[PDB]
RNA sequence: GCCACGCAGUUUUAUCCGGUAAAGCGAAUGAUUAGAGGUCUUGGGGCCGAAACGAUCUCAACCUAUUCUCAAACUUUAAAUGGGUAAGAAGCCCGGCUCGCUGGCGUGGAGCCGGGCGUGGAAUGCGAGUGCCUAGUGGGCCACUUUUGGUAAGCAGAACUGGCGCUGCGGGAUGAACCGAACGCCGGGUUAAGGCGCCCGAUGCCGACGCUCAUCAGACCCCAGAAAAGGUGUUGGUUGAUAUAGACAGCAGGACGGUGGCCAUGGAAGUCGGAAUCCGCUAAGGAGUGUGUAACAACUCACCUGCCGAAUCAACUAGCCC
RNA sequence: GAAACCUCCCGUGGAGCAGAAGGGCAAAAGCUCGCUUGAUCUUGAUUUUCAGUACGAAUACAGACCGUGAAAGCGGGGCCUC
RNA sequence: GUUCAUAGCGACGUCGCUUUUUGAUCCUUCGAUGUCGGCUCUUCCUAUCAUUGUGAAGCAGAAUUCACCAAGCGUUGGAUU
RNA sequence: GUCUACGGCCAUACCACCCUGAACGCGCCCGAUCUCGUCUGAUCUCGGAAGCUAAGCAGGGUCGGGCCUGGUUAGUACUUGGAUGGGAGACCGCCUGGGAAUACCGGGUGCUGUAGGCUU
C-alpha cells in the first residue's frame, strides 16, 4: 500500500454567521481571517492549525483544494492587501511591488506558492485578502451538522473542490 | 455568605500527599534561588510559616528578593478585568524551580552552540522549532499477509 | 401519610445518606434482604436469575419490601420453601426529605411558605442505575420458568422498566457456569457457605499443600 | 450518518509505528457509506470499538470502492446487523434480493427505517453475505424462487394525473 | 539569510497546579447484607453432662478469609474541560572594576564598565502605547448545559456562554428570548433556517422503499397535552420446540389394579388440607390440571391411540394502530 | 475484683496539641523537667478583604535590647485557619 | 367473599387524571376589576341519582349491586343557622 | 566483593520467619576511680578489651504480605464541542476530540555522593 503524503494545504470556508458565537470560536475565526459568512482562506496544515480548525469545526467547512480550485480562486476572486486596501489583482506589478522581495512576481508565482506550500507561504497568503465567495449555488445539505453525518460543517476531504465550484 | 478566612477551601490543597507526611526532605532547603529566576509556588502544609495564600498555589513567578528563609516573588494575579503583579514573601519550602525555564535556557545554550558550529562548518541549519508537519508519503508492506477482517460483534447483555 | 412515589421517582438531589449530619431518619421499610435457604451450598443452586433496571431512578424501601414479599410468596408456592435463595441487591441509603405544610384552611397560621424550606427526613430510597441488578434468585436449574415468573410478578411493584435476565454465572458467584465445574475440579475454587473462595496460584506453599491433601 | 445510494468500501488501516512495534498489524473492513469521507469516519468508529485505536494514533492506508463482481445476476443477501431500539439493542438477520451488495444494504437501511423507525446511526451492519436460494429463511424472499414465476399487474394506477389535468375520459386501470 | 515598535477571550511545544466526573470499600474513616471456618469467655446453655459441662450438641460474643450494597460535608487511584509560566537582543558569551553585604579562599552575591555575537530562535492574526475629563447605569430577564432548596411551579437561588433588554428582517400560523441571519437607498444572481395539495411563492417529479384504518387516526425543536398496564389488529425480529418413526387443529376412544394409597375424618375415595411420586399393564394414565357429588357417583384435563395426510407450535421482543 | 499500682511485648499515631471543624505534627508541634520573659523597644515593605481604602489578622526583613542552648540556631505570643 | 383472587371488594406497592378543596408562588391589577351568602335567570360539563336501550351478579321473583351507550328530560316543599 | 562516618532520594529500602558471614569495622561485652546522670552504671556519661557473632548489622531465601512498575479491566466509565437526533419522560444513541480506576494476571525487591578501611 502506498499511503500518500498528508495534505499540507487546506481551504477553509466560514459557513455560519456572526450571531451568538462563543468567544473562543470568535477569536479563532478572527485569527483565520473569517469574519464574514462565505469567506474563504488558505491554511497551511500542521498540528497548531489543525487544532484551531477542530476548535472552529461547527462554523467552517474545510478541505484540500486542488490545482484547479487554487487557480479559479486566485484568478476570479484574488484581491491583494496592498497598503491595507483591498486591491484587485488586475496587473502583475501589484504582486511584484509587494512580494517581489520573496521572488513572487506574478499570478503564476502566487499560485505556485499557495499550492505547493513554499518558504514564503505566510507572506503570500497574508498578501491575499480573504476570498469573498458567493452563496453556494444549488444550496447546502445542512449547515448545522457535520459533513460525515449528512451536513456541511467540518472536514470534507476533497469535496471542498465541489463546494468551491458551486461557491464561486 | 462565604467566610473570608485565609485558609477556607484549602482542605486538600494544603494537605500532604498520601504516605508523604512527616519530616521535610532537606534538598528543598538546599536549593539555591537567585534573583530573577522562575519558581513555582506550591504551598505544602507541614510548614505553617511563610505560607502563600491559596490564590498563588499553582502559580509561577520570578524571584526578586532573597532573605534567610524566604524569597520575594513577583507573581501575576488576575483581579476582575485586570492582571496585577503582586509581590509575595514565601518561605522556600513552598517553592521549587521551574523546569520550563530550565529547558528554555538549555535550548538557548544548545542553539548558540549550533550557531557557532554551523558558522564554523559553513552549512546552514534550522533552529526555529516547527509544529508537527503532515505525514510524508510512505509504503506499507503487507509481507505476504492478508490484513485481518474486522466485524462488529453481536450484542449481548453481560451484567 | 406517605406521598406518592412519583414525587421522589427521579435522582434529582445529591446522595443524602443517614450520617452524623442527617439525624432523625426513620428506619427503612425493608430490613431483610436474603430469603429462602440462605445456607444452601454453591452447587445446590446452579441457576441464577437477576432483575435489572433499565432506568436511572429511585426505588423506595417500601417498594423493595413489597417486591421481596411478592417474589418470596410465589417462590415458596412454586419451588417450596427450601428450593430457592433470594437476595435483594439494593439498599435504601438515600434519605428523601419533606417540607411539611399545614393541611388546614389557613396560610396565616405560621405557614411561612417557602421560607426555611429545607425539609425533614421523610424516608429512604435506593438509587438504581441502568443495568443494575435489583433482585437475584438462585435455585435448581429446572425452576427457571418459576424464577422468571416470580421476577415478572415482582416487576409490578416498581415504577420504571425492568428486564429479567438469566445470568451465565453459577449461582451468586462471579464465575461462569461452564467453567465453574472444572475450576472446582482443579481447585481454583473452594466452596464455603453460599459462595466460593478463589484460590490464586500465589502465596505460601503451605496453603497449597493443605490443599491436595 | 445520512444515506443515498450506498457504496461498499474496502478500508484498510493500522496504528502508527511506535518504538513498541515497528510493523503494527493491518486491519481491513467493509464499510457501506455514501462516500469515502463517511467510509473513513465509520472505519475509525468501528476499529475504535473493536481494537484500541484512534484516528489520531493511527492511519488509513487504503480506502477503495468495491465494485460488485456480478451486477447482472439476481442474488439473495443475508444481512446480520444490530441496532438500538427505543428500549434496547437487538440483533437481526434480514434477507433481500438484489443485483448489488451495496443496493441490498441500502434496501436494508430503508427497511429498518420503515419497519422499526431505526435511524442509520443506530444500525451496525456486522455481516453481509450472498446466500443460496435453498438457505433463505424469509418467505417474502423465498416466494421469488420459482423457475416459472408468473403474475400480472392488476390495478395499474394512473401516474400522469396532471397531463392532462382536465379530460373527458375517465382512466382505465386494466391493461 | 533579511523584511515594524508591540499586542492576542487562539493553537502548538515544554513545564508545573488541582481532587470534580468516574472509580474503591477482599484500602483508611463512616454506613451496611448474608453465609463459612476456628477457638477463649460472667453468652444463652445442655437433651443422660452437678460428680474433673465424666462428655460435647446448639446459639452468642470474638477472631479469620470471603460476600451484597453505599457517601455533598469519606478516600488509595484518578480524567475531560481548565489555571499559571516560558518560547531571547532587557538574550547569550568573554574579560575588567566597586562593595561598609557574605567570608578558610583570588569565596559568594549584587551592581557597574568595555567587547563579540542577528538563522530576530513555534504557528496564526493584528498597528501599538499613554493621559485627562466624563455621562448613563447600579430593579433585570431568558435559553443549552452544570447546579442548590422545593412534590412541583411561567417558583426561589448560583456557574458558563449567548441572547432579549437596546433588534429590525426570513422561518416557527400567532409569540421579547426558539432556528437562520443582524439592518444605509436600490437592481440582478444565490442561499440559510424553513418549506413546495389550496389559502400561499415553490414537487402539475409518470420520485423510491416500506408501515399504518382510528365509531376521540396522525401530522415536525422550544411547543403548547399524557403514564403504568394490556391487544389472537398488523408488520418485522430473537430463542426454543414438534413433525412422513406422520406433527398442529378438529372428530372418537382408553385415562387403570393394588389404592375407596398413609396422616388428616364426621364424607372426603385423585381434587377442604401435610408429606412424599411406587410398581406393573403397557397405548398411556398424575396414587391427579379442574367441574362437581353431603358423600358416592358422573364429567374434564396431561398421557396415549384411531381418522386425518403437510408443515406446525410456544414464549418473548418492538414498529404503527387500538 | 471489669477498672488502684508494678513488668514485658505489639502498637503510623487509631492519642494529645484550650475550644468548632479542617489541615499539620513522633528521639514532633504531644508528655515531663530546667532556665526564662521575643506577649519587649523601633522604621518601613508585603499578604489577606480589597476600591487593590481602612481596621483586624498575618508573612519576610532590617536596627536595638534580651532569653535559651555546647552550638548551629530558634524566639518579637499561642502549630495554621477566628 | 360459607368454598372461590378478580359477582362485588383490594393489603403491601405502583401509574395517572381533575382544578368543584386547601396550599405553594407573586406574572396582571393599588391615578380602585365593588369583597360572603341568599334571591332571580340562562347556558354548559359528566365523573349518571332517576328515566330510555343494554351487559353482569353470590340476578328464583321482588328489591339491590357492578358496568356500557347516554346529559334529551327532571332532580322538590320545609324547621334551625 | 563489602564495611564504617556523614548523607541525597525516602519501602524496589518496610514487615514476618529462616540460613550464611572470611578480614577490617560496627557491635554485643567488662567495670564505676574520675566526668556525668539515675529508684536501679538498665539508659546516659566515663575507663576499658576477657569472651562472642547469640543478637543488632550485612547478604541471601519465602509459588510470603506490602511496596514499585506493567498487562487486563477498556477505548469501558467519564468527558470538550454539535445537531430542528430518538424518547411522554427518565434518559439514550450518533458526530468531533480526549480518556480513567478496582478485581484478575505478570516482573522487580534499593540506587547513589563524599571521606576512610578490609579483601593475594
Ligand atoms: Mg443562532
Ligand atoms: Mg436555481
Ligand atoms: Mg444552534
Ligand atoms: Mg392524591
Ligand atoms: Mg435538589
Ligand atoms: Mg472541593
Ligand atoms: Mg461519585
Ligand atoms: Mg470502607
Ligand atoms: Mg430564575
Ligand atoms: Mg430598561
Ligand atoms: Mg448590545
Ligand atoms: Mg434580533
Ligand atoms: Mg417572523
Ligand atoms: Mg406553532
Ligand atoms: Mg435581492
Ligand atoms: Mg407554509
Ligand atoms: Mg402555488
Ligand atoms: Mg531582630
Ligand atoms: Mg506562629
Ligand atoms: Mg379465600
Ligand atoms: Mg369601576
Ligand atoms: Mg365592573
Ligand atoms: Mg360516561
Ligand atoms: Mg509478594
Ligand atoms: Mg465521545
Amino acid at each position: 500500500f502506498y499511503v500518500p503524503a498528508e495534505p499540507k494545504l487546506a481551504f477553509v470556508i466560514r459557513i455560519r454567521g456572526i450571531n451568538g458565537v462563543s468567544p473562543k470560536v470568535r477569536k479563532v475565526l478572527q485569527l483565520l481571517r473569517l469574519r464574514q459568512i462565505f469567506n474563504g482562506t488558505f491554511v497551511k496544515l500542521n498540528k497548531a492549525s489543525i487544532n484551531m480548525l477542530r476548535i472552529v469545526e461547527p462554523y467552517i467547512a474545510w478541505g484540500y483544494p486542488n490545482l484547479k480550485s487554487v487557480n479559479e480562486l486566485i484568478y476570479k476572486r484574488g484581491y491583494g492587501k496592498i497598503n491595507k486596501k483591498r486591491i484587485a489583482l488586475t496587473d502583475n506589478a501589484l504582486i511584484a511591488r509587494s512580494l517581489g522581495k520573496y521572488g513572487i512576481i506574478c499570478m503564476e508565482d502566487l499560485i505556485h506558492e499557495i499550492y505547493t506550500v513554499g518558504k514564503r507561504f505566510k507572506e503570500a497568503n497574508n498578501f491575499l485578502w480573504p476570498f469573498k465567495l458567493s452563496s453556494p449555488r444549488g444550496g447546502m445539505k445542512k449547515k448545522t451538522t457535520h459533513f460525515v453525518e449528512g451536513g456541511d460543517a467540518g472536514n470534507r476531504e476533497d469535496q471542498i473542490n465541489r463546494l468551491i465550484r458551486r461557491m464561486n | 455568605t462565604n467566610t473570608k478566612g485565609k485558609r477556607r477551601g484549602t482542605r486538600y490543597m494544603f494537605s500532604r500527599p498520601f504516605r508523604k507526611h512527616g519530616v521535610v526532605p532537606l534538598a528543598t532547603y538546599m536549593r539555591i534561588y537567585k534573583k530573577g529566576d522562575i519558581v513555582d509556588i506550591k504551598g505544602m502544609g507541614t510548614v505553617q510559616k511563610g505560607m502563600p495564600h491559596k490564590c498563588y498555589h499553582g502559580k509561577t513567578g520570578r524571584v526578586y528578593n532573597v532573605t534567610q528563609h524566604a524569597v520575594g516573588i513577583v507573581v501575576n494575579k488576575q483581579v476582575k478585568g485586570k492582571i496585577l503583579a503582586k509581590r509575595i514573601n514565601v518561605r522556600i519550602e513552598h517553592i521549587k524551580h521551574s523546569k520550563s525555564r530550565d529547558s528554555f535556557l538549555k535550548r538557548v545554550k544548545e542553539n548558540d552552540q549550533k550557531k557557532k558550529e554551523a558558522k564554523e562548518k559553513g552549512t546552514w541549519v534550522q533552529l526555529k522549532r516547527q509544529p508537527a508537519p503532515p505525514r510524508e508519503a510512505h509504503f506499507v508492506r503487507t509481507n505476504g499477509k492478508e490484513p485481518e477482517l474486522l466485524e462488529p460483534i453481536p450484542y449481548e447483555f453481560m451484567a | 401519610g406517605r406521598r406518592p412515589a412519583r414525587c421522589y421517582r427521579y435522582c434529582k438531589n445529591k446522595p443524602y445518606p443517614k450520617s452524623r449530619f442527617c439525624r432523625g431518619v426513620p428506619d427503612a421499610k425493608i430490613r431483610i434482604f436474603d430469603l429462602g435457604r440462605k445456607k444452601a451450598k454453591v452447587d445446590e443452586f446452579p441457576l441464577g436469575g437477576h432483575m435489572v433496571s433499565d432506568e436511572y431512578e429511585q426505588l423506595s424501601s417500601e417498594a423493595l419490601e413489597a417486591a421481596r414479599i411478592c417474589a418470596n410468596k410465589y417462590m415458596v408456592k412454586s419451588c417450596g420453601r427450601d428450593g430457592f435463595h433470594m437476595r435483594v441487591r439494593l439498599h435504601p441509603f438515600h434519605v428523601i426529605r419533606i417540607n411539611k405544610m399545614l393541611s388546614c384552611a389557613g396560610a396565616d397560621r405560621l405557614q411561612t411558605g417557602m421560607r426555611g424550606a429545607f425539609g425533614k427526613p421523610q424516608g429512604t430510597v435506593a438509587r438504581v442505575h441502568i443495568g443494575q441488578v435489583i433482585m437475584s434468585i438462585r435455585t435448581k436449574l429446572q425452576n427457571e420458568e418459576h424464577v422468571i415468573e416470580a421476577l415478572r410478578r415482582a416487576k409490578f411493584k416498581f415504577p420504571g422498566r425492568q428486564k429479567i435476565h438469566i445470568s451465565k454465572k453459577w449461582g451468586f458467584t462471579k464465575f461462569n457456569a461452564d467453567e465453574f465445574e472444572d475450576m472446582v475440579a482443579k481447585k481454583c475454587l473452594i466452596p464455603d457457605g453460599c459462595g466460593v473462595k478463589y484460590v490464586p496460584s500465589h502465596g505460601p506453599l503451605d496453603k497449597w499443600r493443605v490443599l491436595h491433601s | 450518518k445520512a444515506s443515498g445510494t450506498l457504496r461498499e468500501y474496502k478500508v484498510v488501516g493500522r496504528c502508527l509505528p511506535t518504538p513498541k512495534c515497528h510493523t503494527p498489524p493491518l486491519y481491513r473492513m467493509r464499510i457501506f457509506a455514501p462516500n469515502h469521507v463517511v467510509a473513513k469516519s465509520r472505519f475509525w468508529y468501528f476499529v475504535s470499538q473493536l481494537k484500541k485505536m484512534k484516528k489520531s494514533s493511527g492511519e488509513i492506508v487504503y480506502c477503495g470502492q468495491v465494485f460488485e463482481k456480478s451486477p447482472l445476476r439476481v442474488k439473495n443477501f443475508g444481512i446480520w446487523l444490530r441496532y438500538d431500539s427505543r428500549s434496547g439493542t437487538h440483533n437481526m438477520y434480514r434477507e433481500y434480493r438484489d443485483l448489488t451488495t451495496a443496493g441490498a444494504v441500502t434496501q436494508c437501511y430503508r427497511d429498518m427505517g420503515a419497519r422499526h423507525r431505526a435511524r442509520a446511526h443506530s444500525i451496525q451492519i456486522m455481516k453481509v453475505e450472498e446466500i443460496a436460494a435453498s438457505k433463505c429463511r424469509r418467505p417474502a424472499v423465498k416466494q421469488f424462487h420459482d423457475s416459472k414465476i408468473k403474475f400480472p399487474l392488476p390495478h395499474r394506477v394512473l401516474r400522469r394525473q396532471h397531463k392532462p389535468r382536465f379530460t373527458t375520459k375517465r382512466p382505465n386501470t386494466f391493461f
